[PDB]
């Protein structure tokens, strides 16, 4: 029913991708205003699908790189077209959806370099934090949400430093903030990476490697972890928290001693023994085991 | 000895309509007894179609799949094979070897299938074997600007897989074969 435009979409969208560039734009846009008057029950499937269309075409506009010099130009309009289609989608409320969609926006904005790209990634990444503030309030929509945002932040090098500090701290403090203590420290400690394999436009395409901040980053996780106030659920937290610092250790990054990864792997060895014969307590044995397995340790 | 279906990340009907047309034409019913899919299928369309090739089908929740019923990771025993499946969005960075083998430790698994980059891949690691089918419809990646349609079966038949990589350069579908034991 309300979905019943969808295998419609497909074919458009598979044929869009035939005719030539300068053409899709135009059929991309009445294929909008067409959809548009379609309700707010149906854009929901109908307008995204435009959206990646959108997207792919911005990268046709620079493949085709010499023939044209007006390509960047062209996809700013067309970047600026995402942003409409994808605010339409908020105004029949709407988030998760939106929120993923800018997200691909920024990373396709990164990807492309096109003039002014970095303004428009830098728009497309705010106005997706701006979804996970104010219209996500599930806490498990959180966890989600703010973890394919940091993927997604990570996984980014168009930003210069003076953006990717804000985006960076943003992350962080979002993270401390999730609803639950166990999600906190979970996310908390996944912002780690940003501070070590992010990568600003500075360091003229190098990671930042900040040793010294993705461990303040566990650190605070650590903490996180002393206030789960739950046996079972502390402890499995104090082993991914313990597998994170070796991931950092096994990278070369001097800050993570081995004196710390011992401290860790004590207190866990204090702790794991009581709990409840378990379908979970024996495999937070299995996990803490493979875990000193791959240290060599067992 | 049982034969199992990886395929994800189809995209549909997001930034694809199908799979490739060759595609089509070499999964058909019978053949296969078992599928995990990583992918967001998206449409429960594309659940159904996949119900077909077989009955027991596992699929794990991706970043862009409409409902939200399906499984962030899951544990499936295929045979003497303990397999793990998430979609990969979960994994940072997304598709870090070190940050997958973290993640094999604490699900315990022999074999580990996740997608989301859209590039096929199969390797082993200190003695565990890790899976990624690709994109079964070449769906578009912002990361990675050339997509190469795939989809991988393997076959167990008692600790030791052989998984088959069905790519589809070109127009004729090429192949390779690759092949794991336990430890």
């Amino acid at each position: 029913d309300f979905a019943d435009e969808q295998s419609l979409v497909g074919r458009f969208i598979h044929l869009l991708r035939s005719e030539d560039p300068d053409q899709q734009y135009l059929i991309l846009n009445t294929a909008r205003k067409h959809f548009g008057a379609g309700g707010n029950q149906r854009i929901r499937f109908t307008l995204p699908p435009l959206v990646f269309a959108a997207y792919q075409l911005a990268f046709r506009y620079k493949e085709n790189s010499k023939v044209d010099d007006k390509w960047e130009k062209k996809c700013q309009k067309i970047f600026s077209f995402a942003h409409q289609t994808i605010s339409a989608l908020i105004k029949a409320e709407l988030a998760e959806l939106p929120l993923r969609l800018f997200l691909q926006g920024a990373l396709a904005a990164g990807e492309i370099g096109f003039e002014n790209h970095e303004t428009v990634a830098y728009e497309f990444m705010s106005q997706a934090f701006s979804l996970y503030e104010d219209e996500i309030s599930d806490s498990k929509a959180q966890l989600a949400a703010i973890t394919l945002i940091i993927g997604t932040f990570e996984r980014m090098k168009c930003f210069s430093e003076e953006n990717h500090e804000p985006l960076r701290t943003q992350c962080a403090l979002a993270a401390s903030k999730l609803l639950k203590k166990p999600d906190q420290g979970r996310a908390v400690s996944t912002c780690a990476h940003l501070f070590w394999s992010g990568r600003n436009t500075d360091k003229n395409g190098e990671e930042l490697h900040g040793g010294k901040r993705v461990m303040e980053c566990l650190k605070k996780a650590l903490k996180i972890a002393n206030q789960c106030m739950d046996p079972s659920l502390q402890v499995q937290l104090f082993i991914e928290i313990l597998n994170r610092y070796i991931y950092f250790y096994e990278k070369e990054n001097d800050a993570v001693t081995i004196q710390v990864l011992n401290q860790l792997i004590q207190k866990i060895r204090e702790d794991l023994p009581n709990l409840e014969s378990s379908e979970e307590t024996e495999q937070i044995n299995k996990h803490f085991h493979n875990t000193l397995e791959h240290l060599r340790l067992r | 000895m049982m034969l199992v279906l990886v395929l994800g990340d189809l995209h549909i009907p997001h930034r694809c309509n199908s799979l490739p047309a060759k595609f089509k034409k070499l999964l058909v019913p019978g053949k296969i007894q078992h599928i995990l899919c990583t992918g967001n299928l998206c449409t429960k369309e594309s659940y159904d179609y996949l119900k077909t090739l077989a009955g027991d089908v596992h699929i794990v929740r991706g970043d862009f799949d409409e409902n939200l019923n399906y499984p962030e990771q899951k544990v499936v025993t295929v045979g003497q094979f303990k397999i793990g499946l998430i979609h990969g969005h979960q994994v940072i960075p997304w598709g870090d070897m070190a940050s997958l083998a973290l993640l094999q430790r604490q699900f315990d698994v022999d074999i580990l299938i996740s997608g989301h980059t859209h590039k096929f891949e199969a390797f082993e690691h200190e003695n565990k074997f890790y899976i990624n089918p690709g994109s079964a419809t070449g769906a578009y990646n912002a990361l990675e600007t050339n997509i190469i349609p795939s989809f991988v079966l393997m076959d167990i038949q008692a600790s030791t897989v052989v998984t088959y990589v069905y790519q589809l350069i070109g127009d004729d579908v090429k192949v390779e074969r690759i092949e794991y034991k336990k430890p």
